[PDB]
């Protein structure tokens, strides 16, 4: 669960 | 958990590129989130610089895309950040944080001074009262510290065994010079008896000076 | 990229008070606003998450809420403990950004500050300099003027002044006045007073020494 701007 | 430790020079000349290594503790770099660099200038604004994800993939701000090289080294378990042609204006805090609900955890940062400036120890003087100025039940002494460059400097009491009434005292240039001067409040009982010292650690030039408060005469 | 605008520069609550602050995103970021928190000499921690994701052990009386552009930070009641600058962050778009920042100060009642003088350490006279350091100690507001008298005259020049980082828990300020001469300089004056204003004194509080008194 990573945040979209993280690739 | 998780834990991050930068450490690079914190002095280095202009045009010169810099090169600072965050290990990180408990925890793989390979097994999931972002491995972010992140800069809070002098202001206090911060911008991100960019990072390396836990698979190879890197991604820099384009206002230093081509400045910028963030490599990483998975047998260590650490990831660098090189800035090539730095100039003055990349004097900055760079810390090294894991990417994922945001930026959760962060280094304890690490002081960059961008400048062709001659490296200088701190003087460090006592701040011992004028003897008539007995407030009996409390009492106050100083550890007076100048004409030092970079910029850090810790100031300690009794190795920190003494942390309590503990005033000290941002720094500020002179002619082009920091100074600076911690105040530290203890009970008359104390303090003609038992020592205090004021402990100065200067980094980048390597010097822990310890200074000891004694009496007036 | 995307611009994420702080409107508050500064601010100044009491304890108990609430606190909003603002944060704009020029465009669209979802829900992937955070925000942080970052007290004095310390690095910074995040608060809340997701926008209204209150982060682990972070305690209650902090909030968020907030969509797509325009965002708040919301504290129930304020602690001489929340002392810190508060940051906005936006992790949905290629170049992750932050809002300029806003710094809380708590306001406490008036505090006369009590001054401590030292005279130079013969230490340093002997490299030919003299440092004559005066302290106000544990008072507020902030504001405060300090004069350096040298025999009974004004001495407006070789004098340095500085604050610290207000106090976490009873939210006094404190500063020093250092005024700094030479061993010849100092020695050919026997009287040295710090005078100094402040709202919470009607009239001037009143240090001084005498070089020629050990």
């Amino acid at each position: 669960q990573l945040d979209p701007a993280f690739g | 958990q998780v834990t991050l430790s930068q450490s690079g020079p914190g002095l280095v000349k202009p045009s010169q590129s810099l090169s600072l290594t965050c290990t990180v503790t408990s925890y793989s770099i390979t097994s999931d989130y972002a491995w972010n660099w992140i800069r809070q200038f002098a202001g206090q604004s911060l911008e991100w610089m960019g990072y390396i994800s836990y698979s190879g993939s890197t991604s820099y701000n384009p206002s230093l895309k081509s400045r910028i090289s963030i490599t990483r080294d998975t047998s260590k378990n650490q990831f660098f950040l090189q800035l090539n042609s730095v100039t003055t204006d990349d004097t900055a805090t760079y810390y090294c944080a894991r990417g994922g609900t945001g930026f959760p955890y962060w280094g304890t940062g690490t002081n960059v001074t961008v400048s062709a400036a001659s490296t200088t120890a701190p003087s460090v003087f006592p701040l011992v009262p004028g003897s008539a100025t007995a407030a009996a039940s409390a009492v106050t002494l100083g550890c007076l510290v100048k004409g030092y460059f970079p910029e850090p400097v810790t100031v300690a009491w009794n190795e920190g065994a003494l942390s309590s009434g503990v005033l000290t005292v941002s720094a500020v240039l002179q002619s082009g010079l920091y100074t600076l001067s911690s105040n530290t409040t203890v009970a008359s009982g104390t303090w003609p008896s038992a020592s205090v010292t004021c402990l100065v650690a200067h980094p980048k030039s390597s010097t822990a000076a310890d200074k000891k408060i004694e009496p007036k005469d | 990229d995307i611009v994420m605008t702080q409107s508050p520069k500064s601010m100044g609550m009491s304890v108990g008070e609430a606190v909003t602050l603002n944060c704009k995103a020029s465009e669209n970021v979802g829900t992937y606003v955070s925000w942080y928190q970052q007290k004095p000499g310390q690095s910074p921690v995040l608060l809340i998450y997701g926008a209204s994701n209150r982060y682990t052990g972070v305690p209650d009386r902090f909030t968020g809420s907030g969509s797509a552009t325009d965002f708040t930070l919301t504290i129930s009641s304020v602690q001489a403990d929340d002392d810190a600058d508060y940051y906005c962050g936006q992790s949905y778009s290629s170049p992750l950004t932050f809002g300029g920042g806003t710094k809380l100060e708590l306001k406490r009642a008036d505090a006369a500050p009590t001054s401590s003088i030292f005279p130079p350490s013969s230490e340093q006279l002997s490299s030919g300099g003299a440092s004559v350091v005066c302290f106000l100690n544990s008072f507020y507001p902030k504001s405060i003027a300090v004069k350096w008298k040298v025999d009974g005259s004004k001495r407006a020049n070789g004098t340095a002044n500085s604050w610290t980082d207000q106090d976490s828990a009873s939210s006094t300020y404190s500063m020093s006045s250092t005024l700094t001469l030479t061993k010849d300089k100092y020695e050919r004056h026997n009287s040295y007073t710090c005078e100094a204003t402040h709202k919470t004194s009607s009239s001037p509080v009143v240090k001084s020494f005498n070089r020629n008194e050990c």
